[PDB]
């Protein structure tokens, strides 16, 4: 129940793992963002 | 060298060079041109 010691560890965790997969996915949006940034060279302009 | 012959022509050769550009076109040559780190290059890399 109401724990207050082991409580806050909960609630600090559940925030610690908020953050995590807030970086993985939006790092993971990066990856497939540039991944499509890169253009082939289709063009001498290009080189 | 004070009172020199050199004087006046070299005075107005920097004049020259500098109104041609080619004064900033020799510092692009060494600074950036030769250089190793491309500043604006290595914004303009979208693969990183």
């Amino acid at each position: 129940p109401r724990s207050l010691s082991g409580r806050i560890v909960g609630g600090v965790w559940w925030f610690f793992t908020l953050i995590i997969i807030s970086s993985y996915t939006a790092n993971l949006a990066a990856f497939l963002t540039v991944e499509r940034m890169v253009s082939p060279i289709e063009s001498a302009e290009d080189l | 060298p004070k009172g020199s012959s050199l004087g006046t022509p070299v005075n107005l050769a920097v004049l020259k060079l500098s109104e041609q550009g080619l004064l900033d076109k020799l510092k692009n040559k060494w600074w950036y041109d030769k250089g190793e780190c491309g500043a604006k290059d290595s914004g303009s890399k979208e693969k990183t």
